[PDB]
């Protein structure tokens, strides 16, 4: 269990709990945003779904990029012909950050369709960075999922694709989901993930690591409940259309609970 | 990121690597001697180095005393300046400095548990040095250590996924690295910092392979060939090859003979085969090893 870091486990979520806060986007920052809206954000993160898709990067990339464009928002005023360059440079600093092999620069410059130019990025990359302080280790869903999974009994790969594939759905959706830590989302999600696929519940082992029960949950539970009953009339399906892919054991076909009894 | 490149007075330099070169200065208003490290953005032919990105994300949050401690970062469209506190020497230099004359055990001790206090802090904040070697621990005249070039680090999840390969410089890899394995953790930290353990007593590297066989085989001589029994799975790794030679163990007194009942015993401990088995970073602080350990300062100068 070296691979689960038995010696450093709850020292490393403790840590993550801290950093979550830190890394915190501000809850209202499209209001204060004259020009982009939560459904320009929506547009921007499925596209970038797509992005990771084509790339066959990994889900901990997307997630670091949602979290840099957030946090750069929340003080940064953007233009909505330029919400894409700053994508596009969170995609790339995420990559080179969390990727063994970043695509090039060359190619962030073409998934844009020449909408922007190398210099662009570039530029882009070095203002986020400066705006970030290069604060990009910043925990994400997946960090807290993969290790809730390790409190299954016993693994089910079917609950761990559609908590991922849930926890995705939240990225998209500003509203309600920026008034949620990392920490709690990836908790709803593997409590529904849990409950659609085997009836089951968070554990009780997962209430001690975390102190967080269906009591505390309930809020971004019923949100989170609601993204999966709406989600195949949402007006972004990167995400579903991603998780039909044998890859992730096409949870995205599974049909969500009609009542949480909760 | 309060500093200036006008309040620096460059001094000398101090080293050199991929990033740039290193070069010692002062600061004019406090006096604070610091290591500037340049990094070229000037190469923007892809922007900022990923290296940089995880050197600086890392480092940022990594505060501890026997970590290399990044003042600042100075960031011009043409170049990069980190600002890293100022440590004498690297224990590669002070283990030649200290050449016929040997690194006294209280010297010894005390750099081991500093280390392994670095790594153990470096591992509970999600962090994989993964090139720890004498090169990149740096000492002060107070008797410090550090560990330093977080250019190779790696911020990890738990589980791990697979990350990069064929990663710590050869000397220093340990053998499910060697062996391709899909997944690596913490353990590859202990590893190296064990290759070290050895390196400080003898004051001549233990595994000096000159390619990645060769180096199996060095340790595979040494430690022994292992098996499904000293660690299970080893037979079915993707670069485990039937046709390894069989080599004994050698008895461990053999491995490093100056080495004591409880030195001996840490080591081992370090250099056991099962990642899963290997002694932690934080277990290993608790040995008996450490009952009588001070902190001395370096006997030699800068
Ligand atoms: C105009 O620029 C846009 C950018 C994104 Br992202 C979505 C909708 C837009 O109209
Ligand atoms: C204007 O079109 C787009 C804008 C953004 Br941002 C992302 C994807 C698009 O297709
Ligand atoms: C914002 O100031 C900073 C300070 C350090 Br230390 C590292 C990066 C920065 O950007
Ligand atoms: C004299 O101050 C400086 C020192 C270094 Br090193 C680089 C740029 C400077 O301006
Ligand atoms: C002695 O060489 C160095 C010292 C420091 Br502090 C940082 C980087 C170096 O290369
Ligand atoms: C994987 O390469 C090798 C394997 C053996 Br066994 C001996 C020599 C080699 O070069």
């Amino acid at each position: 269990g070296v691979n689960e870091v038995p010696d450093y486990h709850e020292d490393i979520h403790t840590y993550l709990r801290e950093m979550e806060v830190k890394c915190k986007p501000k809850v209202g920052y499209m209001k204060k945003q004259p020009d982009i809206t939560n459904s320009m954000r929506a547009i921007l993160v499925d596209w970038l779904v797509e992005v990771g898709e084509e790339y066959k990067l990994q889900n901990e990339t997307l997630h670091l990029a949602v979290n840099y464009i957030d946090r750069f928002l929340s003080s940064m005023s953007v233009l909505r012909g330029k919400l894409q360059l700053v994508g596009t440079a969170a995609m790339l600093l995420a990559s080179k950050f969390e990727e063994i092999y970043p695509p090039e620069v060359a190619e962030f410059v073409y998934i844009t369709d020449d909408t922007y130019t190398k210099k662009q990025v570039l530029r882009m990359e070095h203002l986020v960075l400066k705006v970030l302080a290069f604060d990009l280790a910043a925990p994400t869903i997946n960090q807290f999922l993969t290790q809730y999974f390790l409190h299954q009994q016993p693994a089910n790969c079917k609950v761990e694709s559609l908590a991922m594939f849930l926890g995705e759905l939240s990225l998209i959706d500003a509203d309600p989901y920026l008034k949620y830590l990392p920490s709690v989302i990836a908790a709803a999600a593997f409590h529904l993930a849990l409950y659609t696929v085997t009836g089951q519940s968070w554990p009780e082992s997962l209430v001690q690591k975390t102190g967080y029960t269906l009591e505390t949950l309930k809020p971004c539970l019923l949100d989170l409940h609601q993204t999966y009953l709406r989600a195949p009339q949402h007006a972004q399906q990167s995400i579903r259309e991603k998780y039909k892919n044998s890859k992730y054991h096409g949870v995205s076909l599974l049909n969500p609970p009609e009542t949480l009894n909760v | 990121g309060p500093g200036s490149m006008e309040n620096f007075q460059k001094v000398e330099k101090i080293g050199e690597g991929t990033y740039g070169v290193v070069y010692k200065a002062r600061n004019k208003l406090t006096g604070e001697v610091v290591a500037l490290k340049k990094i070229r953005l000037d190469t923007e032919t892809e922007g900022v180095p990923s290296t940089a990105i995880r050197e600086i994300s890392l480092l940022k949050e990594l505060n501890h005393p026997n970590i290399v401690k990044l003042l600042d970062v100075i960031h011009t469209e043409n170049k990069l300046y980190l600002v890293f506190e100022f440590l004498h020497q690297d224990l590669k230099k002070f283990m030649d400095a200290s050449a016929l004359t040997g690194i006294p055990l209280p010297l010894i001790k005390s750099y081991l548990f500093q280390l392994l206090q670095g790594l153990a802090f470096c591992h509970s904040h999600r962090v994989l040095h993964r090139d720890l070697k004498p090169q990149n621990l740096l000492i002060n005249t107070e008797g410090a250590i550090k560990l330093a070039d977080f250019g190779l680090a790696r911020a990890f999840g738990v589980p791990v996924r697979t990350y990069t390969h064929e990663v710590v410089t050869l000397w220093y890899r340990a053998p499910e690295i060697l062996l391709g394995c899909k997944y690596y953790s913490t353990a590859v930290d202990i590893w190296s910092l064990g290759c070290i353990f050895a390196e400080m007593v003898t004051r001549r590297a233990l595994f000096p392979g000159d390619s990645e066989i060769d180096q199996l085989f060095r340790i595979f001589r040494t430690l022994g060939t292992p098996d499904e029994v000293v660690w299970p799975g080893v037979t079915s790794m993707p670069d485990y090859k039937p046709s390894f030679p069989k080599w004994a163990r050698q008895d461990f007194s053999k491995v490093v003979p100056p080495l004591d009942e409880d030195g001996r015993s840490l080591l081992s401990q370090m250099l056991h085969y099962d990642p899963n088995k290997r002694i932690s970073a934080k277990a290993a602080l608790a040995h008996p090893f450490f009952q009588d350990v001070t902190k001395p300062v370096p006997h030699l100068r800068l």
